[PDB]
């Protein structure tokens, strides 16, 4: 599965709920500690919605158990994002993830 | 001899005048005399902070 | 590496941290909130001292809490520790500085700043001459009596002076004394304390080399005493009569011994404080035994040492009067402009400002100079240095005269003419036979570059006449001669950089003066190897000292840890590596093994007691340890292990191999000897990065060689290190497979702006304060092999 | 393979002028404790 690590506490009262939007910030590198990827330097927030497939696995589940304002990290298995395949010229095969989540705000 | 009063000299000329002392220079590689010569017709920022001949000189210590 | 904390979360507003250290079994703990951590840091080095730091980036606000009236603890400190203000220096006053400077801010600049000082941790242990077995020689036996009259007397009228008057029993509220009385009316053992003392006075003299004898046999009965009127009279008749020694003058050599005696006795009273348990302390503490004056004569204030040699002083008059007679490497910083810079043609002038008197040299460098030179020693710069007058180009030549705080020094080079120029404060400087220039007939070659050296505890300006206006002697002398200044017509101040030491790893150069490496293909039943040789063993200008080499390429552990037949040998993931030493190398010089990526240590004195390691323990609430791992940078043996017992030296003349095995899988390394196993090995963590190295002290022609063979069953380095060859048993070498060798120096780019950070003393409650607002950027680029930036 | 690339903050570290060790017949003190607090942090004042 995955496993989440709290890095700075946030409400712990709300929580994401079906049918809503995740407004997030993101910061995401490889196991080996190279960075891949991030939001931040687009200087624009991720916004998705949850159950509708529009993310990897991995990134929904970690985002799920998250309170508002919480800052946490996120670590997922190949199984779970990505497989065997990768993501070509971006992700090798078989990688291994770890995601530095902020949840800002809810719809 | 003793020309460490040159600078003095020099300081009384605007760099202006630059271009003429070089020509008049020639003039008296000529052997011309004085009076035909006299006949014959960043650095300026510094130089408005402050409140011919010489060429003869410097032709005569080139030697 | 995590901790388990009640509450975590990353610092935030309104956190206090409290750190503790114990010298004693090192060890260093946290608590936060109050709330202790559960982990620990132990076993580490020693040599050295410590301080506390704190490290940021910008936009933070923090406050520093010593204790005593610099900010008060908002917890209770464990039993046996103490503040931290406690722990100033007499001499010295606490504030707040940055660590390892080579820049400051100025009032007209920014100012250059060289080397510090800095004192070291066998400074605060006293040393003293300790001579006790020394006797005092029957010949001065009459002088040590009278020696010890006299400073009675002296004693007694200084006593008499400040109020004290006789009485039986001491009083120091009424200032009465027994001592009070004739020398010969004192009882026996104040008496014989006083003639013990004398006579070390004059032990200590013979220990510092003094020699005392008697040179005026007139002098002691010409001496007159001092005749102090009634009112220095005490109750049972004594008057104090020191000797007259007015007419008394001390030589230089005199005086000198007087300064060295006092310091010895002060050591000698430390340490025998230091031996029943005493200790320093700012403030004073009888019952804990802690005193503001237990430090070494060095650091002590000067009211101090003049009071402590005052006495030493009056006794050495005393002693005259009877007429005895009594008889590279972070040393040095460079600074220099970029390459770009440099001039083929021209007349250009620049200036240097020297804020402090003392070894500092300017000048013009080529664009090829070296950085571990010293400048000026060889045929590429052309140097003036004015803590004593000289110039500097292959060599030494007195120039000049010396300079004072406040001094302009303008430097002036012709490239029509093929001269350079000095000029001290307007005034031209020239030479004992009086020519005008210091260097002349010079080649242009490249160009030529402003370059500045500094010195320990120096600090420079400099001006390359960006403004002209700021110039202070360019009118005086430059102007009318039709010299420009260097950095005129520029958008951007000039790009400068600077020698930094730090030792790194480099290839070894192809012509090298004393060491050659050679390539060695791999015959029909030796493997491909790589050979060092000594070039210059045995001439008059050999140069012997340690070296430091380590292969190009690394190999890497996984990042989960769970005659020969392909089944095992293809599945295998065990790499091994050999090392020869030949016959005439002693095998006692050599250490063979595995680097990171992180040594640094340019180290003459090498041993295995001088690597660094850590160890790092995680404990349970309860009391539990859960884990304890070791961290160091060089995992290495030693040849003196493998020795034969009983063995005369290099007498036998036998190789010696040894192999290293490593296993990628488990991290496991292990070490053989001539076929045979050994005891020591080595464990270390996942996604490491290592590489063979070897130090080596030569001895010999011929001294070492890498062997990248293979054992059975077990694959050779190169399929570790090189992806395509993951499979193949066949060792080989491939070109970018390389040895290297370490290097002290190297150069370095100054950056363009730097950090604002204000302190101030926030006040005697609140500590003191740190305070950082403005951001910063910069683009990096990474090397990964070599994991640096 | 190729060279890597990206942006980066500077650092910088702030100390006092008081030191300790350890030594064979040293005059100081073997233990000793300090506290820092923190007023005000900005988590995340540009990208990194």
């Amino acid at each position: 599965g995955v496993e989440i690590e709290t890095i700075s506490p946030g409400d712990g009262r709300t929580f994401p709920k079906k049918g809503q939007t995740c407004v997030v910030h993101y910061t995401g590198m490889l196991q080996n500690g190279k960075k891949f990827d991030s939001s931040r330097d687009r200087n624009k927030p991720f916004k998705f919605r949850i159950g509708k497939q529009e993310v990897i696995k991995g990134f929904e589940e970690g985002a799920a158990q998250m309170s508002l304002g919480q800052r946490a990290k996120l670590t997922c298995t190949p199984d779970v994002a990505y497989g065997a395949t990768g993501h070509p010229g971006v992700i090798p095969p078989n990688a291994t993830l770890i995601f530095d989540v902020e949840l800002l705000n809810l719809e | 001899t003793l020309k460490k009063m040159l600078p003095i000299g020099l300081n009384m000329c605007a760099p202006t005048d630059q271009e003429l002392i070089t020509l008049a220079k020639t003039r008296y590689a000529l052997k011309d005399t004085d009076e035909e010569v006299r006949e014959f017709l960043w650095q300026m920022a510094l130089y408005r902070g402050l409140p011919q001949e010489v060429s003869a000189v410097l032709y005569h210590l080139e030697q | 590496r995590l901790v388990t904390s009640p509450g975590q979360h990353l610092l935030a507003p309104e956190d206090v941290v409290s750190c503790c250290l114990d010298l004693s079994v090192p060890s260093i703990s946290f608590r936060i909130n109050g709330c202790p951590v559960q982990g620990v840091f132990e076993a580490f080095n020693l040599n050295g001292l410590f301080f506390p730091v704190v490290s940021f980036s910008a936009g933070v606000k923090v406050r520093f809490l010593l204790g005593g009236r610099h900010g008060e603890f908002k917890f209770l400190p464990p039993p046996g520790y103490a503040p931290c203000h406690e722990a100033v220096l007499p001499r010295e006053r606490l504030r707040l500085e940055p660590i390892k400077e080579y820049r400051r801010e100025g009032p007209r600049g920014p100012h250059l700043v060289g080397p510090s000082r800095c004192l070291s941790h066998t400074d605060f242990v006293p040393c003293p001459v300790d001579t006790v077995q020394i006797v005092l020689p029957p010949h001065l036996e009459r002088i040590r009596e009278k020696l010890a009259e006299n400073i009675h007397e002296l004693w007694a009228l200084t006593r008499i002076e400040q109020g004290w008057t006789y009485g039986p029993v001491r009083d120091d509220n009424k200032r009465l004394h027994p001592c009070l009385v004739d020398f010969h009316s004192l009882p026996e053992p104040e008496r014989n304390y006083n003639l013990q003392m004398s006579g070390e006075t004059l032990k200590t003299l013979l220990a510092l080399g003094c020699h005392v004898g008697m040179a005026d046999e007139k002098a002691e009965d010409n001496l007159r005493k001092t005749k102090l009127p009634k009112t220095y009279m005490m109750s049972n008749g004594y008057k104090p009569a020191p000797l007259d020694l007015s007419h008394v003058r001390l030589t230089p050599a005199q005086t000198t011994l007087v300064d060295r005696l006092a310091e010895n006795g002060h050591n000698v009273w430390a340490r025998d404080r230091v031996a029943q348990g005493w200790s320093y302390s700012a403030v004073q503490d009888i019952p804990a035994r802690r005193n503001p004056r237990l430090v070494p004569y060095r650091l002590l204030d000067e009211a101090t040492k003049r009071s402590n040699r005052d006495s030493l002083c009056q006794a050495v008059r005393t002693l005259l009067g009877y007429g005895y007679n009594i008889e590279r490497w972070d040393r040095v910083r460079i600074f220099r402009a970029e390459k770009s810079y440099a001039v083929q043609s021209g007349r250009w002038y620049f200036e240097f400002e020297a804020v402090t008197t003392g070894e500092m040299r300017v000048g013009w460098a080529r664009p090829e100079l070296r950085p571990d030179v010293e400048l000026g020693a060889d045929e590429l710069a052309y140097v003036f240095n004015g803590h004593r007058g000289q110039r500097w180009h292959l060599g030494s030549e007195l120039f000049g005269r010396p300079w004072q705080s406040g001094d302009v020094v303008g430097c002036m080079i012709d490239l029509t003419e093929n001269t350079i120029i000095f000029t001290l404060n307007g005034e031209v400087l020239m030479s004992d036979s009086g020519s005008e220039t210091a260097f002349r007939d010079i080649e242009v070659g490249d160009g030529f570059l402003p370059v500045c050296s500094l010195g320990p505890g120096q600090v420079g300006h400099l001006n390359l006449g960006q403004d002209v206006s700021s110039l202070r002697f360019f009118a005086i002398c430059g102007l009318q001669e039709g010299f420009e200044p260097f950095a005129i017509n520029m958008q951007r101040p000039v790009t400068t950089w600077f020698s930094k030491s730090l030792p790194q790893f480099e290839a070894v150069p192809l012509e090298h003066p004393h060491y050659e490496v050679s390539r060695v293909d791999g015959t029909v039943d030796t493997p491909p190897c790589l050979r060092l040789t000594h070039r210059t063993w045995g001439s008059q200008n050999s140069l012997v000292e340690m070296l430091f080499l380590r292969l190009s390429l690394p190999v890497q552990f996984h990042q989960h840890f769970r005659r020969d037949d392909p089944d095992i040998i293809l599945n295998t993931t065990t790499y091994y590596y050999s090392v020869r030493v030949f016959a005439g190398q002693e095998p006692s010089c050599v250490w063979v093994g595995w680097v990171t990526p992180d040594y640094h240590q340019h180290d003459m004195n090498f041993d295995l007691t001088k690597v660094r390691a850590v160890t790092v323990t995680m404990g349970d609430e309860q009391g539990n340890i859960h884990s304890s791992l070791k961290c160091s940078n060089c995992y290495m043996v030693w040849g003196g292990d493998f020795v034969s017992p009983g063995q005369q030296g290099r007498i036998s003349h036998t190789d010696l191999v040894i192999g290293c095995l490593v296993d990628l899988a488990t991290g496991l390394m292990t070490f053989t000897a001539n076929g045979k196993e050994s005891n020591t090995f080595f464990q270390v963590e996942p996604n490491t990065k290592l590489f063979p190295a070897v130090f080596v002290l030569p001895t010999h022609q011929n001294v070492i060689q890498f062997e990248l063979g293979k054992q059975k069953n077990i694959m050779p380095l190169s399929a570790a290190m090189f992806l395509s060859e993951r499979k193949n048993p066949a060792p080989q070498c491939p070109p970018r497979l390389e040895m290297q060798m370490l290097m002290p120096v190297s150069w370095s780019r100054m950056p363009n702006h730097f950090l604002r950070v204000e302190t101030r003393r926030a006040g005697e409650r609140l500590g003191w304060a740190v305070q950082c607002q403005e951001p910063l950027t910069m683009m990096a680029l990474h090397i990964p092999e070599e994991n640096r930036c | 393979l190729l060279l890597q690339t990206n942006l980066i903050n500077y650092v910088t570290s702030i100390r006092p002028n008081i030191f300790v060790g350890r030594a064979e017949g040293t005059t100081q003190y073997s233990k000793w404790y300090f506290e820092v607090m923190v007023d005000e942090v900005v988590p995340f004042l540009t990208a990194q």
